[PDB]
């Protein structure tokens, strides 16, 4: 628990530090599709209206 | 996210529905033009056969993360797949550690016999020679 | 037209009421206790051995699939477009 | 670049023959099964017809708190939760469109009544004036 | 019964259908939208007929009434 | 069984947490029985070094009882 735990503190606080970044990075990507999904579907809708 | 023919970064992907394979509707479409085939699996396609990329249809999605359900239960398989070799490495050093102790035990227990002996023939021989 | 399944999630929906997870490896106590030591070693060393892989692992993908996400996003905006173009053509046609 | 059926990011997208359409391998075997026919266009399609997709292992990089404990809690329970709380406010939507599309029927037939009721008023008020 | 890597199997299977309802509740939710949004465009479509009819209607009648 | 879902998520959190514990106990096991397994190989070499004195007291006494 000592030697593990402070390797996986060392070892989550180097990830932490590049891919909390990469996370918000990757998190706004996944938003913005969702979104764009969302605009798809009411353009079809509109599509097969018009 | 590239194209297989290529290499690029495809401006306009279509996959075929004959070699599932996202290439460049450019470069695939010369392709079908040159010859009715799939560049990779050579196998007989045509434009029409090619599929543009697509939003699903009316279910919303959400990027791949690792806080979506399916994603979190493909991740518990590797914890235990994972686990299930660490088992592998005690089940197998115990059974190189126990065999070395069966014949060591079985050395201490054929052994002991020849010090109990030797301690008997030492002491009898000051036994016997200090008496004459 | 689900099995089992289908029951427990209309009621857990239905009841708004979560399934309690196992709160206990978080709190425990000093002074059955060897054997929850024991398990907190070996979890310690799947995180660590496994956070070793994922930084290295992470560090190499930590991006990787952030690339993938700009092929995917990319895609539904064109479509977008080929939508918004057939549109605008027929309202055109109906007005004129 | 996602599944037509679920609304996700597919590990092993496959693509029938029949309809061009990306689905995840797992959901659309499932379909097969339980009624031999694709899912949107309604067409004769088997297990055998489908086509897989090369995906090279999609990316989904281990949480820097990865372990067994998060990976069998916390994880695994909030997956549950939301295939729950999702399908049960989808088969809410279901009905809510449904009726809806009937009210409108309903009303929209009301306005006909009044613009035929009308189209004889006009034209003879009209008539009347050329008389 | 009681053991652990057949409890994942399960849990795949009902999600399984949770997948496959949450598709056929998807198509007729977005296939009744489209009926839904046919019906009020084409009902005020219908609706401007009216205020069209009612106007000529009443020209009609101080025209003929003055006359 | 019919089985509460919630009550399922709180028997695949006992079931790790029970897999954990018999996964911590093999391992600690091994390396005591490894451990003791040591502690007999230092009595097996020094009970051989303490024959090698034996057998001179033997070979001493052999030489006494010969004159």
């Amino acid at each position: 628990m000592t030697t593990e735990a402070k390797r996986a503190a060392k070892m989550e606080k180097k990830m932490k530090i590049l891919l909390g970044g990469y996370q918000s990075r990757a998190m706004g990507l996944m938003k913005q599709l969702n979104d764009l999904w969302d605009q798809i579907e009411q353009a079809h809708l509109e599509l097969r209206t018009f | 996210l590239i194209c297989s023919i290529s290499n690029e970064v495809p401006e306009h992907p279509c996959v075929s529905p004959v070699s599932n394979h996202v290439y460049e509707r450019r470069l695939i479409e010369k392709y079908i033009a040159e010859n009715g085939t799939d560049p990779i699996n050579n196998q007989p396609l045509s434009e029409e056969q090619l599929i543009d990329i697509k939003v699903a249809h009316p279910i919303r999605p959400k990027p791949p993360s690792a806080t979506s359900i399916p994603a979190i239960l493909k991740a518990l398989q590797d914890e235990w797949d994972a686990v299930m070799l660490h088992s592998f490495t005690l089940r197998q050093q115990l059974q190189t550690t126990r065999q070395e102790l069966s014949h060591a035990l079985y050395q201490h227990d054929a052994a002991c016999r020849v010090i109990a002996r030797l301690t008997k023939e030492v002491t009898a021989a000051r036994e016997a020679l200090a008496t004459l | 037209t689900d099995i089992m399944r289908n029951e427990f999630e209309r009621l857990a929906a239905r009841q708004p009421i979560e399934l309690l997870s196992m709160k206990r490896y978080e709190l425990p106590a000093p002074s059955e206790c060897v054997n929850n030591s024991m398990a907190q070693l070996e979890h310690q060393a799947v995180r660590i051995e496994n956070l070793e892989l994922m930084s290295q692992h992470g560090c190499n993908a930590w991006k990787v699939y952030n690339e993938n996400l700009v092929h995917m996003i990319e895609h539904a905006q064109k479509e977008l477009q080929k939508l918004r173009k057939h549109i605008q053509d027929l309202n055109w046609q109906r007005k004129n």
